[PDB]
DNA sequence: TAATGCTTGTGCCTTTATTAAAGAGGAAAGTTGCGGTGGATTAAAGCACCATCGTGCGGAGAATACGATAAGGCTCTTGCTTCATTTGAAGTTATTGACAGTTGAATCGAGCCGCTCAATTGGTCAATTATGGAGTCAATAAAGG
DNA sequence: CCTTTATTGACTCCATAATTGACCAATTGAGCGGCTCGATTCAACTGTCAATAACTTCAAATGAAGCAAGAGCCTTATCGTATTCTCCGCACGATGGTGCTTTAATCCACCGCAACTTTCCTCTTTAATAAAGGCACAAGCATTA
């Protein structure tokens, strides 16, 4: 798979930026939240990886995903 | 015909999607951009549908809340437009 | 057979406590009761609180059953419960708040 | 396999706290999540003051230590007043 | 006589302290304020020596990077003066 | 004991400043700076005499400080 | 008698990291010789790291010992050892930098 | 009372990597508390992963894990690659 | 002020989907009894922690002259918002086929536990070497010209 | 560019204190044996994940017009800075008094283990009611006048 980061959409990052109360955008502020967006997802995604791993599985699992965000202190509820 | 002046309809979503709980990202191509993350890690990776959703949530909270954060750096500089200056002094100070 | 809930005066289990307490005791640990009892209460009272703050938050909205918006409002609404409760809660989305100067 | 949560537990003081409101089952199991992990700061907090002293027995005192530790201010004293209410009123009985 | 203009010494001290390693923050005093922090908790405290040099050591260290972060908040709003707005907003982004 | 936080001069401050890259200083700086420094104070100690509680004692030891330090994620090195 | 730690070529020691993670384990727990070497090595690895990059910190000051202010400039120097040791070292100081716009 | 440190081991290591470099008393004792920090992480981590797969016993796989999770990027492959080679000297023996 | 388009709050029927209520049975908590480890108690020594005293000098407090930084205002221009049109791809539904996760049994590899030996590690002491202090010189930068 | 002056690195020598090397004990790691248990392997099978196809219609892409927000510049005034003088209290050295911390021995008290019972909690099933949808309505707001 290839340019997937552009299928998070500028009305998506727009409409991010509304509910967390930004009133005017740049135009280079998707770029950078898609940067961002990628950094924040590999971290998650390689402890996830790593979790899957270790217990022998190829299937990546809600608990892996929720272990790995506890690890970098961003505990999500509502998964297990 | 009838227009609205700028930064009047920016409001109204401001207050609409602060009062929803809804995801703003669409599903299936943060599915597949989650899949090209981690094909990178192991190949031939298989998802669960709970794990992607989890995701999601946790992806779009964390940008709500850097973008909060960006929202109060561009205050602090004495502007309303956000700017990528802005995410990276509140990146810089998160320690990210 | 009167449960240790019961002698407490608690509704939280006090004996699964306790075996929970044991099985995540380390090197030949020991728990003993009182904790569990402790454990329990402390535990009864968070979920008290959060669910009284929660009904009221939903009261204020006019429904009669609790959701994760109503959470997510009862415990950013309180400076100790945000203060504990850091997590992210699915589905709570954010608190409605603009900022001056962008009005 | 059985799965054991605290559901049952979490609507009992719901009914005692707010008798005519229910609560939806991703609500339950955010609850359910929250008691989990305070349950878990508790235990690794207890854990670490045994260590500390060479005690290997947790008591009420860890438990009470812990609480202070973890919790914030005024809930830190709240859950600590019921903690005590709940031993004493074991011990009694 | 002889003058520096502004900002010429005061370069000079920026160099010299972030060079040295020594404690910036006279002994004495801080063990006073720390023993009448703590007198609020607990009547009668004792002091070993090694804990009030670990506070001090670690309250200058914190102060330092807090001051760090509010001279990139001043650096953000185009001024080389920090203020205690900027102290305000990179605690607040901290999460403090 | 009384206006203590006062004995945390203004050249103590500027010389923490100065050790931070910061080349100017306001006027208010120092009471901001007062005031931080007793909150995060206030913390430590708290956690540090919760320690020391804990092992029925009446002196804080330096390795109370350093728990109470670890606690908060401010570990600290050179005191064990 | 041969020490595991020569058996497994190391100078950490096999048998007290073996001993400290009996120790560690919790509600009866297992450790393997194999998980004691690998955490020996480890430690070993991260240990002889920092003292190399400390040596050359201590090194390029022309001096020949080192200290925690070379401590700390090995660590922040490197973005590995930066983001692996968050803590703070006592007398350390820190890192000589003044931002462009304050010249 | 005895109290077990880190510092033969360390000085060992700083013998091996600079023979003429010395260190002095306070930078060995923050080398002892960084080793100090490593291990506990390290311990907690595998105890995390045992627990989560339901397995009491702690082997170099689950420190290789707690590894691959704890340190970053190329100094986790090299630690890995590192306490690899030493688990296969020490089966090797 | 004021009309007027306009978006959002608000009321009513659907229905549906999401929660409340019950049954078996199995999993686990309570009970009783006992052994043995661990926590509370008490006494003693030592050291460390606090309070006192003298002093004396380096750092802090305060005032002065002032330069340069921050804030305010004005302009302009360009970058971002809002609206309208087309489209193309996400979402829904129905289907399927196989891969992989999970459970259950045997069993063999391996870690715990006891006890003894002895070799490594830790505390203490004498010193020698690297580091800092003090002082003068030279190289560097800064400020007025 | 220059010259004069304040600052700091460097060079030297000497004090010194801080690390290094040696010696006794004590402590715990290694060795060897026995035993139980848990991690590996195999396999069946079912849960669900990925791939497919068709339809739809809604949100995304793009462009046009235009407005207002950000950046640049100029001014000013006030407020932090550098310097000098006085003083004051921190730091060092010496001392003593005691309290409180740590250790060691004793003892009792309470917690883990084991087996049995009984009863409570947890999937599965069925009904029910609260809320999101859909549709229409009212009104506070924004916009130009």
């Amino acid at each position: 798979l290839r340019d997937n980061i552009q299928g998070i959409t500028k009305p998506a990052i727009r409409r991010l930026a509304r509910r967390g109360g930004v009133k005017r955008i740049s135009g280079l502020i998707y770029e950078e939240t898609r940067g961002v967006l990628k950094i924040f997802l590999e971290n998650v995604i390689r402890d996830a990886v790593t979790y899957t791993e270790h217990a022998r599985r190829k299937t990546v699992t809600a608990m892996d995903v929720v272990y790995a965000l506890k690890r970098q202190g961003r505990t999500l509820y509502g998964f297990g | 015909p009838h227009r609205f002046r700028p930064g009047t309809v920016a409001l109204r979503e401001i207050r609409k999607y602060q009062k929803s709980t809804e995801l703003l990202i669409r599903k299936l191509p943060f599915q597949r951009l989650v899949r090209e993350i981690a094909q990178d890690f192991k190949t031939d990776l298989r998802f669960q549908s709970s794990a992607v959703a989890a995701l999601q949530e946790a992806a779009e909270a964390y940008l709500v809340g850097l973008f909060e954060d960006t929202n109060l750096c561009a205050i602090h500089a004495k502007r309303v437009t956000i700017m990528p200056k802005d995410i990276q002094l509140a990146r810089r100070i998160r320690g990210e | 057979p009167i449960t240790r809930s019961s002698r407490a005066g608690l509704q939280f289990p006090v004996g699964r406590v306790h075996r929970l307490l044991k099985t995540r005791s380390t090197a030949h640990g020991r728990v003993g009761a009182t904790a569990a009892v402790y454990t329990a209460a402390i535990l009864e009272y968070l979920t008290a609180e959060v669910l009284e703050l929660a009904g009221n938050a939903s009261k204020d909205l006019k429904v009669k059953r609790i959701s994760p918006r109503h959470l997510q409002l009862a415990i950013r609404g309180d400076e100790e419960l945000d203060t504990l409760i850091k997590g992210t809660i699915a589905g709570g989305g954010v608190i409605p708040h603009i900022h001056k100067s962008l009005i | 396999k059985n799965v054991e949560t605290y559901k049952i537990y979490i609507f009992k003081v719901l009914k005692q706290v707010h008798p005519d409101i229910g609560i939806s089952s991703k609500a339950m199991g955010i609850m359910n999540s929250f008691i989990n992990d305070i349950f878990e700061k508790l235990a690794q907090e207890s854990s670490k003051l045994a260590r500390y002293n060479k005690k290997p027995t947790i008591t009420s005192r860890e438990i009470q230590t812990a609480v202070r530790l973890v919790l914030p201010g005024e809930l830190a004293k709240h859950a600590v007043s019921e903690g005590t209410k709940a031993v004493t009123k074991f011990t009694s009985s």
